[PDB]
RNA sequence: GCGAUGAUCACCCCUUCUUUUUUGAAGGGGUGGGUACAAAUGGCAGUCUGACAAGU
């Protein structure tokens, strides 16, 4: 939904997207290693 | 996707924010200056250096034309270009938010109950 | 007392150069004031408006005049 | 919800 | 009467003086001596208040307002008097409970250290190093300076144990300590 | 811009009692006679000096007409520390309080105003400033408040009335010293909107000349304000 | 100063004052003397007194006055320039207050401090009550659960200092019959330990502060009630005392509230819900601070919102009458008539039945 | 005339001349940070919509 955010919100909203991407890659890789075993 | 209330509040942020942003900014004077003297011999001998008691450099700077007796950074100014345009971006946003509110406004009157032959004239009881 | 000798009139004149040279740094460059001035006018003209006040002056004068 | 959100008029 | 607020900066003095000078219009030679008796004229305020009261610009407030001020000012007088009475009570009790601790450092500081610990028993059980850090927020015990603090901290821990585990602690050991 | 945490360099203006705040942005600035409070919400600058903490007030050209003159570069201002000042048309403390700082504790400011409702704001502001003597009176009849006012070194009038020249005339004779100062803010629209601004300014100068007032300079307030000019004059009784 | 103001007004009105009068008959002995008066109006009035003076008031005499007042501090020995300025400074405000029609009973700055003071006292009194409860609770921990009121609790310590006194001490005036016997029973089976008279003396002093302050808190409440009835009467009849002060305090001044539209008055106190609601497209509040008014309380269901809108509109009408009135009568009549209209509005909305009969 | 009742252990403010000559002469303060308290008409921060509703 279209919204306008301040600088403080924006600098944060990048980070949770950052953390979530790291977790997904971390989770996916662990799944692959166990799957290979 | 956004309603009249949400858009209205945002523009009110930027109008006040614009008001503060302009206030901090200085602004070089553009008014016109005249000097009144006594006699025509006093005319032809007049020069800005004498009357102001300043050097040629300081005559141009009207804001702080220090008397000569009193006289006896690209990144820094680039950030100044950022400050002035920063107020400009708010100015652009405010009119942009104004347009959507106007368009949101107009649709609500079209939805409003009326004759609408352009509104035909019918004293609302 | 205006008893300045030639030597003294040079030392102060040097001080004029020294202080004036210092104030030049805070006076900023000539290249920056070009776009600052250009940006400066844009923001005034919207907040100061003047589309109506200028127009209103003409209307009064035109109405004020005789029409033949 | 941040995924549902979308940012505009960025500065 | 805004000007008076400046004159007698000791805050407790105002509540007494305002109690006497309810209205700045009332200015008498006898009243000047009375307010002169209040505190001392060495600061010269007694003449200043009479002068200032004559030449002032404070807008007159209603009688009900003044009644609030003196009654409200009277309240500040009571708490200060009670606080002084309570302070003495702390001194006497502190001597009775922990004479060693009180004599070594002082009643008020010692009472604080107990409050930091939460109880006299807690303070005694705690080791020497932490007792130094227990009072490290308010500088209770305060390179050579640090050594005295640490040395005093152990002795402060020394006194606490004697007071806690003695049914009727004495001050003989605290003094030599 | 001049955000709360910004650090600025402050140095004096050419005129005594007027200062500029260097740093990133240049702000015209005056000392605060009553530190720790803002009359009309302006920004305040504070400086540590040996250490006592002296405060300073930001000074908006767009709000005070005299302030726009400073940006204009007025040659001479009779408003200076240690001088009695008569401010006619003191609607509120937006400008009078800032005149009050320039004069400093030794100087005094006589604020004259007519409308009751702005007067309440003026009186309250005067409570924080001992050097400001407010006078809720009609400037058209200076005899009413001859009781309260001595000689004045400089007379400032921002009254926006068609007959402001006469109002300036009466007070200057009664109150302004010989060789004294007079600073007038002129609005063409209130006096005569039909004719262009310049003629009104030329017209007003003639009125002051008829009143033994010699004009020294005239300065318009663009871009801060439109169709205005500040006429600086001297009272030669002889 | 009161004399000085009276003399100053007489000058402004052009009237001859008694102090001016008596100071002249002292000079009446001088036959055929010319009097120079700065003003013609005062000059004319003095001529009517019949004194043997040729009164002259001319533009040329201004030169004489100009020099006199320029060198006045030197002309008048014993009076310094700084004192003269202080003389003028104080007099001007008194004159300014008089012309302004200022009255000590119509200043809104008093109320905003009183309500702020009332809140500060309330926070103050809870804390000391807690201190009394757990300090004295050491001697008798069971009283807090039985009697919850701080002021009533404190009076228990004053009447009975030690639990042994509970056997003979009578608590009827503080507590009802059923409660007072509970504390008596708890006293013998109590848990706290005996306390020295020294401890008892100081806890009694603390209790004395509890009971005394509560009295002053009551006086401040009554004091606050009177001021609004004098400053903003018409509001008091409509919205009430406690709520009305908060509205004025919220805006910071009576005029500030007077200038606000009725919609703002309706939601003056729920902005946090408002601005959170506005930015997230959720329904906005409809009561604000006005929820605590009596009229809103009488309403029920959705009618509370409807009354809130109507009362806020009428509250503005009553408020704006109070603020901008030059010659308001301290009667609250406009508040009264507006109150009837809302009550008439409330009756018919409440009379309306949603369910079909 | 020691000690387990406890010793020890953030930043900045060679040149010239000369010589019985391998000889002689000269050139405390400011920053930063931590703890508790008070004020700010300093910031987040922007005051909901607006003609219909109820009855036969």
């Amino acid at each position: 939904r279209a919204v306008v955010l301040g600088g403080d919100e924006k600098k944060a909203r990048s980070f949770i997207q950052k953390v979530l991407t790291i977790s997904k890659a971390k989770d996916s890789k662990r799944k692959e290693q166990k799957a290979s075993q | 996707t956004q309603d009249s209330n949400y858009v209205r509040t945002l523009r009110q942020i930027e109008l006040k924010k614009l008001e503060k942003g302009a206030k901090q900014l200085m602004f070089k004077s553009s008014g016109n200056h005249t000097i009144f003297v006594d006699s025509r011999e006093k005319m032809n001998e007049f020069t800005p250096e004498k009357f102001f008691n300043t050097t040629s450099e300081m005559v141009n700077r009207s804001e702080n034309r220090l008397t000569k007796d009193q006289l006896a950074k690209e990144s820094l100014d680039k950030k100044k270009l950022k400050k002035f345009k920063q107020v400009k971006q708010h100015l652009q946003r405010e009119t942009q938010l104004k347009q959507v509110q106007q368009r949101m406004d107009a649709q609500r009157e079209l939805l409003k109950k009326g004759s609408k032959k352009k509104w035909k004239k019918q004293r609302k009881r | 007392e205006g008893t300045l000798t030639d030597h003294e009139r040079k030392y102060l004149n040097k001080l004029i150069k020294r202080n004036s040279q210092n104030l030049r740094s805070w006076d900023l460059e000539e290249e920056v004031r070009d776009e600052l001035e250009d940006i400066q006018q844009s923001i005034l003209k919207d907040t100061v408006s003047t589309a109506n006040t200028d127009r209103s002056k003409r209307r009064r004068f035109k109405r004020k005049q005789f029409k033949e | 919800e941040d995924e549902d959100e979308e940012e505009v008029l960025a500065m | 009467f805004p000007e008076l607020a400046k004159l007698v900066p000791d805050n407790y003095t105002f509540a007494k003086l305002v109690l006497f000078i309810k209205d700045k219009a009332s200015l008498n030679d006898d009243s000047l001596h009375d307010l002169a008796a209040l505190l001392n004229e060495d600061s010269g305020i007694a003449q200043r208040v009479i002068d200032n009261a004559r030449i002032s610009m404070g807008q007159d407030i209603s009688e009900t307002d003044m009644e609030n001020v003196c009654v409200f000012a009277q309240r500040v007088a009571s708490l200060a008097d009670y606080r002084r009475q309570l302070y003495d009570y702390l001194c006497e009790k502190m001597h009775t409970v922990a004479p060693n601790l009180s004599e070594l450092i002082g009643e008020v500081i010692g009472a604080r250290l107990i409050s930091h610990a939460g109880s006299l028993t807690n303070l005694s059980k705690q080791a020497a190093s932490t007792v130094q850090i227990l009072g490290a927020e308010k500088a209770l015990f305060r390179k050579n300076k640090g050594r005295i603090s640490r040395y005093l901290a152990n002795k402060c821990s020394m006194a606490s144990r004697i007071d806690n585990y003695s049914e009727e602690p004495s001050n003989v050991f605290g003094s030599v300590l | 811009g001049a955000r709360g945490g910004a650090k600025v360099v402050i140095e004096p203006h050419r005129h005594a009692g007027v200062y500029i705040a260097r740093g990133k942005e240049d702000l015209l600035v005056t000392k605060n006679m009553a530190p720790g409070e803002s009359v009309y919400g302006e920004k305040r600058i504070s400086v540590e000096e040996p250490p006592t903490k002296v405060e300073y007030r930001v000074w908006n050209p767009f709000r005070s007409k005299l302030a726009a003159g400073i940006m204009g570069g007025l040659d001479e201002l009779f408003i200076a520390p240690g001088k009695k000042v008569l401010y006619l048309g003191a609607a509120s403390g937006t400008s009078v309080s800032h005149v009050s700082d320039v004069v400093g504790p030794e100087g005094v400011v006589y604020a004259v105003e007519f409308s009751h409702r702005p007067g309440r704001e003026l009186i309250s502001m005067a409570k924080k400033r001992p050097n400001i003597i407010p006078i809720i009176e009609d400037a058209r009849h200076p005899q009413k408040y001859r009781m309260l006012i001595g000689m004045v070194d400089c007379v400032f009038a921002d009254v926006a009335q068609p007959d402001q020249a006469r109002i300036i005339a009466l007070n200057s004779h009664m109150f302004l010293k010989d060789q004294g100062g007079v600073v007038i803010s002129i609005k063409a629209n209130c006096i005569d909107s039909t004719v262009d601004a310049e003629t009104v300014f030329a017209r007003e100068v003639q009125k002051l000349r008829e009143e033994r007032i010699k004009p020294l300079e005239q300065l318009t307030l663009e871009p801060y304000e439109r169709d205005h000019c500040i006429v600086v004059g001297r009272y030669m009784r002889s | 100063a009161a004399n000085a103001l009276e003399e100053a007004n007489s000058i402004i009105e052009g009237k001859v004052s008694s102090q001016l009068e008596k100071l002249l008959e002292e000079i009446k002995k001088d036959k055929k003397s010319t009097l120079i008066v700065s003003e013609t109006k005062l000059a004319n009035a003095i001529n009517k007194l019949g004194l043997n003076f040729n009164v002259v008031s001319d533009a040329v005499t201004l030169d004489i006055y100009r020099a006199i007042k320029e060198y006045l501090p030197e002309l008048l020995p014993g009076m310094s320039d700084n004192d003269l300025s202080k003389m003028s400074l104080g007099l001007a405000h008194s004159i300014g207050r008089h012309k302004l029609k200022f009255s000590a009973d119509k200043v809104d700055v008093m109320i905003i401090q009183a309500i702020a003071l009332l809140d500060d006292l309330d926070k103050e009194l809870n804390t000391y009550a807690m201190r009394c409860k757990e300090w004295y609770g050491w001697h008798f921990p069971e009283l807090a659960k039985i009697v919850t009121d701080s002021v009533a609790y404190a009076r228990i310590i004053l009447t009975m200092g030690i639990r042994s006194k509970a056997s003979e001490t009578d608590l009827s005036e503080i507590l009802p019959e059923e409660i007072e016997e509970r504390v008596k029973t708890a006293a013998e089976v109590s848990m706290g330990t005996e306390i020295t008279q020294t401890d008892l003396d100081n806890i009694n002093a603390l209790a004395e502060q509890i009971v005394e302050f509560a009295a002053y808190r009551e006086q401040l409440s009554n004091y606050l009630s009177a001021r609004m009835k004098a400053i903003a009467p018409n509001l008091t009849q409509l919205v009430g005392e406690l709520v009305g002060a908060r509205l004025i305090a919220h805006s910071g001044s009576l005029i500030s509230l007077a200038k606000s539209p009725a919609s703002t008055i309706q939601i003056l106190g729920a902005e946090k819900a408002l601005f959170r609601a506005l930015k997230t497209k959720h329904d906005t509040p409809k009561y604000g601070l006005l929820y605590h008014a009596s009229l809103v309380g009488q309403a029920t269901g959705k009618n509370k919102g409807k009354i809130a809108r109507v009362l806020a509109a009428k509250a503005a009408v009553s408020l704006r009458y109070d603020a901008l009135a030059e010659d308001r009568d301290d009667s609250g009549d406009i508040g009264l008539e507006s109150r009837a209209k809302v009550e008439n509005r409330l009756s018919q909305l409440e009379g309306r039945d949603l369910r079909t009969t």
